[PDB]
């Protein structure tokens, strides 16, 4: 009924079979490995704790409580989406992305640089035909 | 921080939770998101509908490996007969469309692994008729009331399909006795579903018996306005065991009465003569014939791309997740 998760710095979490099983991830070291302090190199505590907790949320499972939940900054939305891929939680992972999108959303390509600080590898020329390309939308 | 260090699975991840416009969008942040914004998970199933459109735009979106595109009543008027690259199109319509007849040759000479394709009500041409024998692996095709063609672009065409279950060929206005002949004689054996309404004094009883020699695993048949059609005809539609869906509405050749022999067909179950039944008849019809569905449905669903209203962008059942509307 129980299970413990060791995050990427030493933290240990106990959290329900059923709920870590969420993890496609963490479900397939638990079988095909049968470990008990599962070793989870790829996910820091502050993190796993979230997944957990998202997870938890869901166990019977963009709502409120997402959203209020997602409401971090960009490093740990950043980190989420990566543990979410890690662990192979399709359904964290769905949240965060379009909550990503819905970020992008509204902003022009200029204030999504910005945000998610993206380097313009563009040339004015190239931004000419990539608009050029997309005006028939 | 940067997220231009996110991996590229998620960006693709993030980018499939944007509709359309806002995929385009993106598409010119910086260039990596460019290369992604186009990646071909992204762009599976198109829905332009409507949508004025270039040949450029329709063949560079047709580029990016697109399965299901979805593109009624569209406008493609001007040059550059698509040659693109060869096109991963395999479900696709472009019916009652405007789309200039050089146009919509260049755009389906890149494509032969069409498996369900609509060019109904297009002008066409031995050239586009020629290309679609690529094609060889369709399994529907709708060239409902389309023209320019010969009835050998036709022969080529249908001897090429031999796996085609459904077919709407009707209403070519276009067409003589000849292109039916050519119609029944080619069509391939694996067809079950054929609509070959629309066709007045050039349909006769003799292409019928051709069709239903060719044509055992008929299911759906269609002859519509068939004029020269007698009741005599019934023996023909006797000899196909699986069919279970005729319609004969304008053929006022055929006594009504005579509409009581079609009981003869076992696996029958909807019946459709709209126009040469008298009300009154019609219902005695339906009373000896309690399995049949008489007169039940107007159109035809041969070869539709999509069926009903609201219910657009269903394009043989396909979702197209990147649309306009």
């Amino acid at each position: 009924p129980s299970i413990k998760l060791q995050s990427s710095d030493g933290e240990i979490f106990e959290v329900d079979v059923e709920i870590a099983k969420q993890s496609v991830t963490i479900k397939t070291m638990l079988e095909d490995l049968g470990m008990d302090p599962v070793p989870l190199p790829n996910v820091n505590a502050a993190i796993l704790k979230k997944v957990i907790q998202w997870c938890t949320h869901h166990k019977d499972d963009i709502p409120v409580w997402d959203q209020e939940f997602l409401k971090v900054d960009q490093g740990t939305l950043f980190e989420l989406i990566l543990a979410a891929n890690y662990l192979d939680i399709k359904g964290l992972l769905d949240v965060t992305c379009k909550t990503v999108a819905n970020m992008i959303k509204g902003k022009t390509p200029e204030e999504i640089r910005k945000t998610f600080n993206i380097k313009n590898d563009f040339t004015e020329e190239e931004e000419a035909q990539v608009r050029k390309e997309n005006q028939w939308c | 921080v940067s997220w231009d260090s996110l991996p590229d699975e998620l960006l693709l991840g993030i980018f499939s939770c944007l509709c359309l416009p806002e995929l385009l969008k993106v598409s010119g942040v910086c260039k990596r998101w460019y290369r992604l914004a186009s990646d071909e998970s992204l762009w599976q199933t198109l829905d332009l509908t409507g949508k004025n459109l270039h040949p450029d735009v329709t063949g560079r979106l047709l580029s990016q490996g697109v399965i299901a595109f979805r593109c009624p009543r569209s406008f493609m008027d001007q040059p550059l007969a698509e040659h693109f690259s060869p096109f991963r199109v395999q479900h696709m319509d472009l019916s009652n469309s405007v789309i200039e007849v050089s146009t919509l040759h260049g755009i389906l000479s890149q494509c032969s692994k069409l498996q369900n394709l609509s060019l109904e009500g297009l002008r066409l041409s031995d050239p586009i008729v020629n290309t679609l024998a690529k094609n060889s692996n369709l399994v529907r095709l709708n060239l409902s009331g389309c023209s320019g063609f010969s009835e050998f672009a036709l022969q080529t065409l249908l001897s090429s399909c031999s796996r085609l279950d459904e077919l709407n060929l009707s209403w070519c206005f276009d067409f003589t006795e000849k292109h039916v002949q050519v119609a029944v004689a080619h069509v391939s054996e694996t067809i079950t579903q054929l609509n070959l309404s629309g066709y007045r004094k050039n349909l006769q009883k003799s292409d019928l018996s051709t069709l239903v020699r060719r044509c055992p695993n008929l299911v759906h048949l269609d002859l519509s306005d068939s004029v020269m059609l007698k009741n005599d005809c019934f023996q023909e539609f006797f000899q196909l065991n699986y069919l279970q869906h005729l319609s004969l509405s304008r053929c006022y050749d055929i006594i009504p009465e005579t509409l009581l022999e079609l009981g003869e067909i076992p696996t029958l179950k909807t019946l459709q003569v709209f126009g040469i039944v008298p009300d009154g008849t019609l219902q005695l019809l339906k009373e000896a014939l309690p399995h049949l569905q008489i007169n039940c449905s107007h159109f035809t669903t041969i070869a539709r791309p999509t069926i009903g209203n609201k219910k657009n962008q269903e394009i043989w059942g396909i979702k197209c997740r990147l649309t306009l509307q």
